[PDB]
Parts: structure tokens; sequence; C-alpha cells
């Protein structure tokens, strides 16, 4: 009877401490455990997260520890606020964002003790920049398909719209567990507190860079164009030839004057205009 | 470590996803070890006369 | 001692949460925590924080909690999952440096014999960074107390990792100074230094006050950096210094000038490449 | 029993190294917490005790804890030396039930009070005035000899017990060589 709009929020910061663990053990399967609160019949929210001791040798999420669960929890209400376990996280190093059969097994069981626990699955090396990848999932009845009714009742076109990965479909996709869309929550004091200050500078906005380096640069990269734009003549003459995809594919092995003398262009203007404004601006700044 | 991680050096990698997990000592052929652990004759100098 | 301390961002989105977890009294009320992280060739880096319990009436600052089993006890947790990090400091909101965090220092210089601490801003609205790290040093003189201890400040910068990197790009996806280029430059350094140097003056100018109304009494070592500053502006731009000057922004722009030309011709080029394109293709459709 | 948090005062002034009582105020202290945190647990199976000292500042050695073990072995190399900051002492403790285990916890400090104590009155009241205020009872144990009764800390007690407040009582033990031994039972009987 699940409403299929779950829609399970996870943080701005439950995030990151997700990834960093996946990362640090990225041969093996660590675990953890996520501490969020239900709020609706329709969403779960998690705010903090956790991680499990790592039992060994091994990349298996085989048990969680119940004496290790109990201290950290009982110490982190002390201090911050109470929170109740509402799902466990796995990092898949490179696999994919599934569950497999030992990951299953384990997933039943905390649904045992909480009817709408949450299982997630980050992978840190398949993320890159601007995706995370971490695809939460939860574990379908095998009497619905026995019963043959199909589970999660739509009531809104509100999860049929990210396509199901390939890969993940040929696992237990929609057959032994089914997909929660995974948003998130951002405000300006996270933001502004975390994207006006990863790439800042104090100072070195009026440092004038090696005056002596800058001009030594300048000569090497000008006397490159000297040979560089010797070269454009001889690849200006035998283009414009005949079947032009030809002359695409013959640019294959060889470096092509047109665009290495531009991009030695850029830097030079870039360079000068930066490093001669400052001359100017600290000539007012400073008497 | 990764400054033992030398070229040449034997190491074992995980079966799903790709990556070194121990770096091992140079394998001695099964053959070698063979070659090595073999006399139990124990022949003494006295024995071999003449020369 | 230490030349520089790299925060990483988990560090310094933890604070904020441990702020608004707690802070639920609205008034005002620092928050105190024990950093954790590693260091190499005399540079620190702080990677994970926990949140330390922490009390302390406002009047007659010389009382105030800090729960050593709970440091000890939760430090076990973190050793088990993480064995390289280990305690190198502590960390608290705090944006002005109460008083009373110089006897606390002292009760952390158990776990971590040189330990720093990173003042960071839960309620930042501003230009600078907002991760103030300073460190213990010693040193007693017969002009300020006879118990002199005062804390010395090292630099401090906002640092990434490639798992963190990640998360924190992808958790922005609000404004990225794309095309880095002449134009970031012209306002990541240039205007943004002139603020910073502005607001840094102004700093100076608001405590010079005291010519007036004394707040304390003329603190003597200001007085001598800032006369030390004055001899170091640049010599007045009237000799040789002009032509030196001249000889080298001219210098510069016969390079600009040379780019510049290139650019033109490679763009004509660029032109022509494309103009004879649709004429050909013109002429033979019709 | 009742769920209750005692958070031990202990004593370190220079002058409590003397012995008139039998092994010097030190062994006689350490007795003293001996026959109370023991006695503080084994009612309820879950209590907690911290020990703190009232040396010249803020110093706390142990915190809210079940074990029993810890604060003895933690009493050890508590040699005193200085003065003793009564006012400020209270409050540190104060903290201490604040920042506490589970709050079903009933909040008890039993003090041992000890060489020459100083106050000013009227502060001592506003001392009082704020531990009665927040569900907070103390247990000031006159000890060391102080002077005789200790009417400083008289007008201190009633204040938390005032308005029929019962509660926690001021105790007081003889100059002479008179054993820690049970004296103290004014507390532990029914308060
Ligand atoms: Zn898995």
């Amino acid at each position: 009877a699940v409403d299929t709009a779950e829609q399970v929020y996870i943080s701005s910061l439950a995030l990151l401490k997700m990834l960093k663990h996946g990362r640090a053990g990225v041969p093996m399967e660590v675990m953890g455990l996520m501490l969020g609160e239900f709020v609706d019949d329709y969403t779960v929210r998690v705010i903090d997260v956790f991680a499990m001791p790592q039992s060994g040798t091994g990349v298996s999420v085989e048990a969680v520890d119940p004496v290790f669960q109990a201290k950290m929890l009982d110490m982190l209400k002390q201090t911050g606020r109470p929170e109740m376990v509402v799902g466990w996280y796995h990092s898949h190093p490179g696999f994919g964002c599934w569950l497999s059969g030992v990951d299953i097994n384990t997933q039943q069981s905390f649904e045992a003790l909480s009817e709408r626990a949450v299982a997630v699955v980050v992978d840190p090396i398949q993320s890159v920049k601007g995706k995370v990848v971490i695809d939460a999932f939860r574990l379908i009845n095998a009497n619905m398909m026995v019963l043959g009714h199909e589970p999660r009742q739509t009531t809104s076109n509100l999860g049929h719209l990210n396509k199901p990965s390939i890969q993940a479909l040929i696992h237990g996709l929609n057959r032994h567990y089914y997909s929660i869309t995974i948003n998130y929550r951002k405000n300006e004091l996270e933001q502004k507190m975390l994207l006006n200050l990863h790439k800042k500078s104090w100072m070195e906005g009026l440092t004038l860079q090696d005056y002596s380096e800058h001009c030594k640069h300048n000569e090497s990269v000008v006397k490159e164009m000297l040979e560089l734009a010797k070269n454009y003549n001889k690849a200006v003459e035998e283009e414009d030839k005949m079947t032009p995809e030809q002359l695409a594919i013959k640019n294959v092995g060889k470096q092509d004057p047109k665009r290495h003398l531009e991009e030695h262009v850029d830097v030079l203007m870039t360079s000068n205009i930066v490093q001669c404004l400052a001359a100017m601006l600290d000539t007012v700044v400073f008497k | 470590d990764k400054s033992k991680l030398k070229p040449g050096t034997r190491v074992a990698l995980d079966m799903t996803t790709l990556t070194i997990m121990r770096y091992l000592p140079r394998e001695v052929d099964p053959l070698v070890y063979n070659m090595s652990h073999e006399d139990p004759g124990n022949v003494s100098y006295s024995e071999i006369g003449g020369l | 001692a230490v030349q520089k301390v790299v925060v990483h961002p988990l560090v310094l989105l933890s604070v904020v949460d441990h702020f608004n977890r707690i802070g639920k009294v609205g008034n005002q009320k620092r928050v105190v925590g024990v950093l954790l992280g590693s260091w190499q060739k005399k540079v620190l880096d702080v990677s994970n924080s926990f949140a330390v319990p922490f009390d302390e009436d406002d009047k007659d600052d010389s009382v105030w909690f800090l729960d050593h089993d709970y440091l000890e006890n939760m430090y076990g947790m973190f050793k088990k999952v993480n064995a390289r990090e280990r305690i190198v400091g502590w960390y608290h909101t705090g944006p002005k440096l109460h008083k009373n965090d110089i006897a606390i220092n002292e009760l952390m210089k158990r776990y971590c014999p040189n330990s720093v601490l990173v003042i960071i801003d839960v309620k930042p609205k501003d230009l600078g960074l907002p991760t103030e790290a300073y460190i213990s040093v010693e040193e007693v003189h017969d002009d300020g107390t006879p118990t002199s201890k005062t804390f010395e400040h090292v630099t401090s910068e906002i640092g990434a990792e490639e798992a963190e990197e990640v998360g924190v790009e992808h958790l922005l996806r609000d404004i990225k100074d794309t095309t880095v280029g002449t134009l970031s430059q012209r306002i990541t350094n240039q205007v943004h230094g002139l603020k910073g140097l502005n607001s840094k003056l102004l700093d100076i100018r608001s405590y010079l006050e005291k010519v007036a109304t004394g707040k304390l009494p003329i603190n003597h070592q200001i007085i001598y950096q800032l006369q030390d500053v004055f001899n170091l502006l640049p010599d007045v731009s009237l000799q040789e210094f002009v032509k030196a000057f001249y000889l080298k922004t001219n210098d510069q722009m016969v390079v600009v000038y040379l780019a510049s030309l290139i650019r033109s011709v490679v763009a004509l080029h660029n032109l022509i490449n494309n103009k004879i394109a649709n004429r050909d293709a013109e002429k033979k459709e019709g | 029993m009742v769920l209750e948090s005692t958070m031990v005062c202990v004593d370190n002034s220079e002058y409590m190294r003397n012995g008139d009582f039998l092994p010097t105020r030190l062994q006689a202290q350490q007795d003293a917490v001996n026959i109370v945190c023991h006695s503080k647990t084994r009612s309820n199976p879950e209590n907690n005790v911290g020990l703190i000292t009232l040396a010249n500042d803020c110093e706390v050695l142990t915190t809210l804890t079940p074990d029993t073990g810890r604060i003895l072995s933690k009493l050890h190399t508590v040699q005193p030396k200085g003065k003793i900051t009564f006012c400020t002492g209270i409050r540190v403790a104060h903290l201490a039930l604040k920042h506490r285990q589970g709050k079903n916890h009933k909040m008890r400090i039993i003090a041992f009070v000890g060489s020459p104590v100083e106050d000013n009155e009227k502060d001592l009241v506003k001392l009082a005035k704020r531990l009665k205020k927040e569900k907070v009872n103390v247990d000031i144990i006159n000890f060391g000899e102080e002077e005789v009764n200790t009417e400083k800390l008289t007008a201190f007690v009633n204040t938390l017990n005032g308005k029929d407040g019962t509660g926690s009582h001021l105790v007081t033990v003889p100059p002479g060589p008179s054993l820690a031994d049970a004296l103290i039972s004014s507390p532990i009987l029914a308060g």
C-alpha cells in the first residue's frame, strides 16, 4: 500500500558523509545507519548519518553490531537531537546502484523492526562532478508477486520520471525491490557557506606574480607561435581540398595549428591584461 | 601504502571492481620449490673415493 | 609551528548543522566541539568533527563544562571507523573569540599537544573567509599581566577532497565562474581584493578611535606595526620608478598587440572558411 | 532509587590536609566517598556519580558515569593545594546536571565543604536562589571544622528548603577525631 511518491529527502550534509565514507573504503562495501525522521505517509527525510565500523577483511555488509548502534545513538542524543534509524547505506565501488542477494537479506532485517525502512546505495567512483548517483531502494514482498498484483499503487506521475538503469534492471529492479525518488534540501545558509567558501582567496588579487618570471613566460609562449605560425601557412594551402571528411580524419595524428595557436593566444592576452591591470590598481591603492 | 607498489611488484586485485588490495612477494614456481627441498640421501665426502 | 590549516567542507557543514540542532534558544550562545584530522609536512588538514557538550553562563566568564568522558568515549567510536584521523584541535562558533577560550585549549592540550582552534561562523553575511585558525603560543612579559599566554594566527583556507568535491559541486548547481579567464580574475581577485583591503583598513581605523575615547591605554605593539606599515608604503611614483614601470607596462602591451593580431587573422580565416561553405552550398542548390 | 543522579563536590584545599580525624582529611575524604558512592548506588541499578574539585578554579575530574571504580581511583593524585572558591563551585556542578544522560534521573549534588569556607552571604542566597528555582537540591555537608555551626551556609541551605521545601540538610561533625563512618545519615535516610 505504498504511495509511489515517497521522495526521500536526504540532506545537504548527510550526502557528504555518505560519499566520504564510500570513497574511504572504495574496494569494500562499507555500511552505516541513516538517522532521519518520518514526516508524512508520503515522504521520508534523513538528517544525519553515522558510519559503522568495518568487521575486517571482506567486501561485504554481512551484519550490523547491536552494541555499537546503541552506544553512538545513546551518545548523539545527549548532545544533538534524538533521531530514529530510518535506513542503512552501503557504497558500491563501481558496480552501479542495486541490491545484491546479501544486501536484500540484510534489508528485510531492518524492515522487520521498522515497516518503512529505506535502503540507500551510494556510488563514490561513478559520481563525477554534478551527478552523485544514489538511487535509494526498498524491497517488494514476495507474496505480491505470488499474488501477481502490481505493488506501489501509482496515483501520480511523479515516480516515473527517472528511467531505470539497464544495469540495475538486470538485477532485482521492479522484481525484488523498487526504487524511490531521491531529492535534496538546500538552503542559502548552507549554500552561501559552501559555494562562497570553496574556491576563494584573501589577498592574491594585488600580487604581481614574479614580474621577472612573467616576461620569461611570455618569451617562451611567443617563441612557440613563431614555429606554430609557420606551420599555419603549411596548414592552409593543403586544406580546402576534396572530401573534407578525409581532411577531417587527416587531423587525427598531427597537431593542428588552427587550435594550438588560438590556445596560446588566449592565455597570453589574459595573463598580461590581469598582470598589467594589477600594476595600475596597486599604484593607486598604496600611496 | 603507495610507495611499495613499484613497477614489477605482484599485486592482488579484487574480482568485481579491480582494485589493488595487497602487495605480494615474488612468487616461487612450484617446480622451483620442488627443485630445492629434494635430497634425503645425506652422502658424505668419505663415500666418494678415488676422487 | 604550523604554516596553514586546511578545513574540509564536511567539517564546515557539520558545524552549521550543530548550531541549528541545539540553537533552539534563539537569542545567543556559542557552540563548542572537537576537531579531527591529520597533517603532513607541517600543514594541518581537518576532515571530521563531532559535537562535545559545552555550557557556560555569561556573567563572570570563568565557568564552563566540557565532557571529558564524552570526548574520550566518542573518540573510541571515531577511531574504529577511521584510524588515520586523530584529534588535532577544537572548533567553536564564537564570532568574537570569547576570553575564556584560553584555558579551554589547556583542557584539549592533553589529547593533542599542539592543538588549533578554528572559529567558523554559523551565520555569515560578509566577504571574508569564515574560518580563522589560531594556535596557542606562550610568552610572559611585564606589560600585559604576570600570566601571559596568547593565540597566534595561522592562515586557513577551505580544502577539497576528491569525494567531497563531487558532492560539494553537485550540492551547489547554483553559480559558477564559468569560462574562468579574464572575467573571473577581474572579479575573483581584483574587486574582491580591494573590498578586503578596505575592510581591514577600516578595522584599523575603528581601533584608532581610542585616540579620543580611550578603550585600552595604547597597546604599544600595535602602534609599532602601524609605523612599519607606513614606511613600507611604496616610494612615491616620481623617480626612476616611473620609467621602469612604463618600460614594463608597455612591454606587456606588445605581447597583447601580437596576440590580438593573431586573433584577428584566425578570426578572418574562420569567417572565410564558413563563408565559402554556404556560398558553395547555395551555388550548387541554385 | 527514584532514579537519582548525584554529582560529588570534593575538596582539596591546602588546609584540608591536616589529620584531625585520623588519616588526615584526605583519606578521611576518600573513605567518606566510598561510604556514599556505593551507598548512592545499590538502590536503583542505574545511578550516576561525578567528583568535582573545589580548587582554585574549574577542576572537574570525572563526569556523569554509572561506573563506581573510576571515581575512587580518580580520587587519588588529588593532593590538596590552594584556596577554595565555593560560590563558583556549585555552578560548575550545576551545568553537569544540565548536560546529563537521559533526563529522567533526579538531580542532586552533595557538597564536601572543608577548609575555611569563604562567602559573603547575599550572593550565597543568590547561589542557592537559582538552584532552588530549577528542580535542584544541594547537600552541603559541614566538615573540616569550619566556624562553629557554619553560620554562613545556615542562611544558604534554608533557602533551598524554604517554604516547607523538605529536602537535603546541612550535616556537621564534631571537631574531635569523630570517624566519618555512617555518621552521614540525614540525607541518605529519607532526604
Ligand atoms: Zn550492496
